[PDB]
RNA sequence: GGUUGCGGCCAUAUCUACCAGAAAGCACCGUUUCCCGUCCGAUCAACUGUAGUUAAGCUGGUAAGAGCCUGACCGAGUAGUGUAGUGGGUGACCAUACGCGAAACUCAGGUGCUGCAAUCU
RNA sequence: GAGAACAGAAAUCUCCAGUAGAACAAAAGGGUAAAAGCCCCCUUGAUUUUGAUUUUCAGUGUGAAUACAAACCAUGAAAGU
RNA sequence: AAGCUCGUAUCAGUUUUAUGAGGUAAAGCGAAUGAUUAGAGGUUCCGGGGUCGAAAUGACCUUGACCUAUUCUCAAACUUUAAAUAUGUAAGAAGUCCUUGUUACUUAAUUGAACGUGGACAUUUGAAUGAAGAGCUUUUAGUGGGCCAUUUUUGGUAAGC
């Protein structure tokens, strides 16, 4: 387009921070998260990073260093098969699941886990996992939304309620839990609970095979071909929690081929770039090409 | 009439550098400051809270206090015929650590760690810095270096 | 310059502009030395020692006209101003030998009064579609 | 080559620039409503012009945004009126295109005198699948050059389906 | 309901834009007969 | 080595055009019951990961490409300046002595580096 | 810059560009782009108590400002403010 | 002026080393801004004066405006760059290291933050030079018209202004 950038323009142009270009960091709220009270010194602020890719859920407890942010421990939804969730791995329940996993998984490796049980009961209700006088204090973590909109009933606050239920003091309020009726200035513990066990994938599931045979065959091609009944759903999620509070400890993957291997193939689809003589050569020819006015 | 407002004459002093405007990076908030540290005052004109007075710009002092979002710097001002003591309450943006000092400690380590293998070899320490001394004799070689003698040039005009 | 040799025989260009404003108190009992900032009283052009004041380009043979035609201006300027024969081809840079090299090399392209040069720098694409004769077999 | 880089209407936008506030504006509003079956948006004056009759923040015009298969039918109902002929103008260099009609009763729609007759602007905007890249909050990027709507493209489109004429130069 | 389009731009001055000026027009113009 | 999440420094990273991209990933992409937001499920919310594609994003490669970064006895010991004289000159100004020393100009080189965590023929 | 009935230089609509060339009571200067600007939602931290501090300085007053302490509040999912 | 406390202290109208702050000189304007001479090329399909079939929502047009690449000249209240001279701080016993006490602050945490007990470190104990001794309290005279020269510099035509 004939709005080509003047050379003045390019020269006085001041670039944003790298990740401000990529649109991945809100450096405004980053600063206000990371910054510790100065007379608390080397005390790290710990962040509940909760990101949602298209097919996964990413949870990380992270702090900050000048040489770079440092992660205490990370859990993903894509782990959830291991604890018996193999469908709907980005829905609300997965979030609560993942939030609970990273809950245990951390203060396990902090050894705070025996004390600070969280809930186990989970009848869905607003409460903060707070401390036991004469004993230590709960591990404190601050929710880092990212760039996610703060909408009442948002997947991101699933992970929150998953994690607070896991026993991390992660300070929050209700009005973004599903079941918050603004007219009421209140919260339905019922609905909030439902989601935790996936009641909205359940109710929708039944309505489909009793409304639209084919459309249900596709949305849920998986559950069928796996014989998960519509209402075995809760027991899956319910049984996952067990399984999770059971062995939270991170098992990695088993990966064929070492780093060296993986490496020496993957970006040996690398375009290696020309060398000086070669490039000048490439150009010297380029001239004699166009050289001869036409 | 004359102006002597608090930020007068500071048009270039409290200006942000070329193509280095905007938001302040995070390394600044990640520095830890203890009492007794030596800092450098250098205002940041965008962060207008906790701002130093234009005087203290370019000065250097000791932290007598540490608070929520600011450090208390001591600076010795000269007023009249005699230095006085100024207590600054500045925000973390307007502060660096003094390299010159944050080295010194490393010489202290190293100077007192020459002392390590010093006694543990029984020999002489010899620590105090001694300044550049006159050269010692040399013997420059003529080999591949037959002095290439030069001479003044004529005058000439190129307009 | 004209009469003697012709409206088309030379290019005269004044190489300094009157940019500096001059002031007068203007002493119109009176007013005195009180409040003496002056009104603008005309402009002038600040000139260093060594600084070209007039420049002229004309045909190699019209030399003696211009000179004793710069001289006739010299007498209107306060101070010592020398007259000089520039060893460069015209109002350009480059000594007359060095200019003719870049002429029969094609690296020169008659512009508007002045002239554009071929660079070994830009986009080889339109370096060539700008300065054909450099790149064509020509002669 | 050419698979996921298909070619769709991004949206249609009907805009009646009434030129006054008051009953006429709320009447032209009624019209735009009965055509999209959505509820329309009113525009306020940018500034004042004596020789136009408006004063700043007087509510002059009204428009509506229609997307999807409805806008497809309404665009058809429109081209219906211009007898499937547009000019090589009408086509933004940036892929889009537009046209206008006077008398809205000319595309379906019964009379209703209590309403009156309004004319309108039909501006449809074109793009491709993948446009979200330039609209999403997180990781907002821009279309590839070899993608994105040129005018040649979305005029040779407009001859293809709809089967119409682009005229003039 | 009454729905109001929000004008992003930062201008407050009830004033015709630089892009006004009665110079530039036409000797032409639609003159119905 | 590729990729993603959170980063540090914040153009050697930006800009323009063109190409190429295995695998995983990211993605675009399917749907509107449900929480939630719109004039407009476009954005925002939720459901599926099922129906489809690397076209775009994204990552690289190309360019006597714009910009940006580094160097050089390239300009230049120039311009400017601290110190000395009962130095020169009618003066504007200049040179010398003990020292500091630029910018534009030109030329050559370069076009992201990297911390944590997860994952991948 | 390219486009849309009445619509003209100037009404309303869409797209592309756009480092700020806009805006932020005012003088000018500094500062600011997922803001410090524009739209919206919620509010009274423009509140309570007296001490420390920077500027002008005699290192008196005044005006103004900065960082804490101890309260009581506002707001946000929160860190925070 | 009176002294007082002490007696080589840690001082200094100085240099060095390390590391800060600065926007003047110069410079720049085919770099932002504001000025400024000149052509050249291209735009208008959207200011426009005609000629050509009054013809012109058709042409060749010189003229603007505007674009692009160039050219000459400037800035106390312009600027990317950017000196010289000046200017801040540091160069240890009030220090360093080890062990582990204190507390209501602080931390997920005997975690930190301060403040310490006990132990190890005395040749140059942490640059040069100097030190005619250092530190400290009280109290009171006169003064509170200044002028001159080198350089930097403002008003003025200028001035022994
Ligand atoms: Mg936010
Ligand atoms: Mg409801
Ligand atoms: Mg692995
Ligand atoms: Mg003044
Ligand atoms: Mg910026
Ligand atoms: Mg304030
Ligand atoms: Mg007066
Ligand atoms: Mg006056
Ligand atoms: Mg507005
Ligand atoms: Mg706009
Ligand atoms: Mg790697
Ligand atoms: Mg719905
Ligand atoms: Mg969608
Ligand atoms: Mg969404
Ligand atoms: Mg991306
Ligand atoms: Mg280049
Ligand atoms: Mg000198
Ligand atoms: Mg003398
Ligand atoms: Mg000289
Ligand atoms: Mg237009
Ligand atoms: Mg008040
Ligand atoms: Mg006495
Ligand atoms: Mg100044
Ligand atoms: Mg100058
Ligand atoms: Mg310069
Ligand atoms: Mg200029
Ligand atoms: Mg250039
Ligand atoms: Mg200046
Ligand atoms: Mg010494
Ligand atoms: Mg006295
Ligand atoms: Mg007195
Ligand atoms: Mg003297
Ligand atoms: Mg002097």
């Amino acid at each position: 387009q004939k709005d080509a950038k003047s050379s003045a323009y390019s020269s006085r142009f001041q670039t944003p921070f790298r990740r401000r270009r990529e649109g991945k960091t809100d450096y405004y709220q980053r600063k206000r998260l990371v910054t510790q009270h100065k007379a608390k010194y080397n005390t790290p602020k710990y962040r509940l990073v909760v990101r949602f890719t298209n097919k996964d859920i990413i949870c990380q407890i992270i702090s900050s260093t000048i040489t770079g942010d440092v992660v205490l421990a990370a859990a993903y939804s894509h782990e959830l098969p291991r604890y018996g969730i193999t469908h709907g791995l980005t829905n609300w329940a997965a979030a609560y699941a993942t939030g609970l996993l990273i809950a245990r998984r951390t203060l396990q490796k902090l050894g705070l886990d025996e004390t600070y049980k969280g809930v186990e009961e989970v009848e869905g209700e607003y409460e903060l996992t707070e401390a036991v006088e004469d004993g230590p204090r709960p591990f404190k973590v601050f929710l880092d939304i990212g760039l996610q909109r703060t909408t009442t009933g948002a997947r991101v606050f699933g992970a929150l309620k998953g994690a607070s239920d896991g026993g991390l003091y992660v300070p929050h309020s209700e009005n973004r839990f599903p079941g918050w009726d603004f007219e009421t200035e209140e919260i339905d513990p019922e609905l909030l609970r439902s989601y935790i066990f996936g009641g909205h994938v359940s109710q929708y599931m039944e309505e489909l095979a009793d409304d639209d045979e084919e459309r249900f065959s596709e949305l849920f091609k998986g559950y069928l071909a796996d014989d998960i009944d519509a209402d075995s759903l809760e027991d899956i999620y319910t049984s996952a929690h067990e399984a999770i509070r059971a062995d939270p400890a991170f098992k990695p993957t088993e990966k064929k081929f070492t780093k060296e291997q993986y490496a020496a193939e993957s970006k040996k689809y690398r375009q290696t770039k020309l060398s000086k003589e070669e490039r000048a050569a490439r150009v010297a020819a380029k001239i004699a090409a166009l050289a001869g006015q036409q | 009439g004359k102006s002597h407002g608090y930020r007068s004459r500071t048009r270039y002093m409290f200006q942000r550098d070329f193509r280095k405007h905007g938001a302040v990076h995070l390394s600044t908030y990640l520095k830890v400051y203890k009492v007794g540290d030596i800092v450098d005052i250098k205002a940041n004109g965008s962060i207008q809270k906790g701002m130093p007075h234009k005087f203290y710009q370019g000065k250097t002092g000791v932290v007598y206090n540490v608070t929520k979002s600011s450090v208390g710097v001591i600076i010795n001002k000269m007023v009249g015929n005699r230095y006085l003591e100024k207590r600054l309450n500045l925000r973390v943006e307007h502060i660096k650590h003094s390299k010159c000092r944050q080295e010194f400690l490393e010489r202290v380590k190293a100077n007192a760690a020459k002392r390590a293998e010093a006694k543990a070899q029984g020999v002489a320490v010899q620590l105090k810095r001694q300044p550049a001394q006159p050269r010692e004799s040399r013997i420059v070689s003529t080999e591949g270096n037959v002095p290439q003698t030069l001479a003044p040039v004529p005058y000439e005009t190129f307009i | 310059m004209t009469t003697v040799s012709g409206r088309d025989a030379f290019h005269l260009r004044v190489r300094v502009h009157p940019f500096h404003v001059l002031r007068i108190n203007k002493m119109l009992l009176q007013q005195g030395m009180r409040g003496a900032w002056g009104k603008p009283h005309g402009l002038a052009a600040r000139v260093d020692i060594g600084q070209i004041i007039f420049s002229v380009r004309t045909k190699d043979s019209n030399k003696d006209v211009v000179v004793e035609g710069l001289r006739r201006a010299r007498y209107k300027f306060p101070g010592q101003q020398k007259i000089i024969l520039s060893k460069k081809w015209g109002f350009t840079n480059l000594d007359r030998p060095e200019y003719l090299k870049k002429r029969e090399a094609g690296e020169v392209k008659d512009d508007g009064a002045f002239v554009k040069f071929l660079s070994k720098k830009g986009s080889l694409e339109n370096n060539i579609r700008e300065f054909p004769e450099y790149f064509a077999a020509q002669a | 080559q050419n698979p996921m880089r298909d070619l769709k209407i991004e949206k249609l936008v009907l805009n009646i620039s009434v030129g006054e506030s008051g009953d006429r504006l709320t009447r032209a509003s009624k019209v735009l409503e009965q055509l999209s079956g959505q509820t329309p948006v009113q525009s306020k004056a940018r500034y004042t012009v004596r020789t136009f009759g408006i004063r700043r923040n007087e509510k002059i015009a009204v428009h509506v945004t229609v997307r999807g298969p409805k806008a497809e039918e309404i665009l058809e109902r429109g081209l219906k009126v211009k007898e499937y002929q547009l000019r090589d103008r009408n086509f933004s260099a940036t892929g889009n295109f537009g046209f206008g009609i006077d008398e809205h009763i000319d595309l379906g729609i019964k009379y209703d005198p209590s309403i009156g007759i309004f004319g309108m602007d039909f501006y449809v905007v074109m793009n491709r699948p993948g446009a979200r890249v330039t609209r999403r909050k997180r990781c907002k990027g821009t279309v590839g050059n070899s993608h994105k709507t040129t005018k040649e493209d979305t005029v040779s489109w407009f001859k293809q389906k709809y089967d119409a004429d682009v005229l003039d130069k | 309901k009454e729905i109001v389009k929000s004008n992003t731009s930062s201008k407050k001055a009830d004033v015709p834009p630089p892009s006004a000026d009665p110079s530039k027009a036409r000797k032409n113009r639609p003159r119905p007969s």
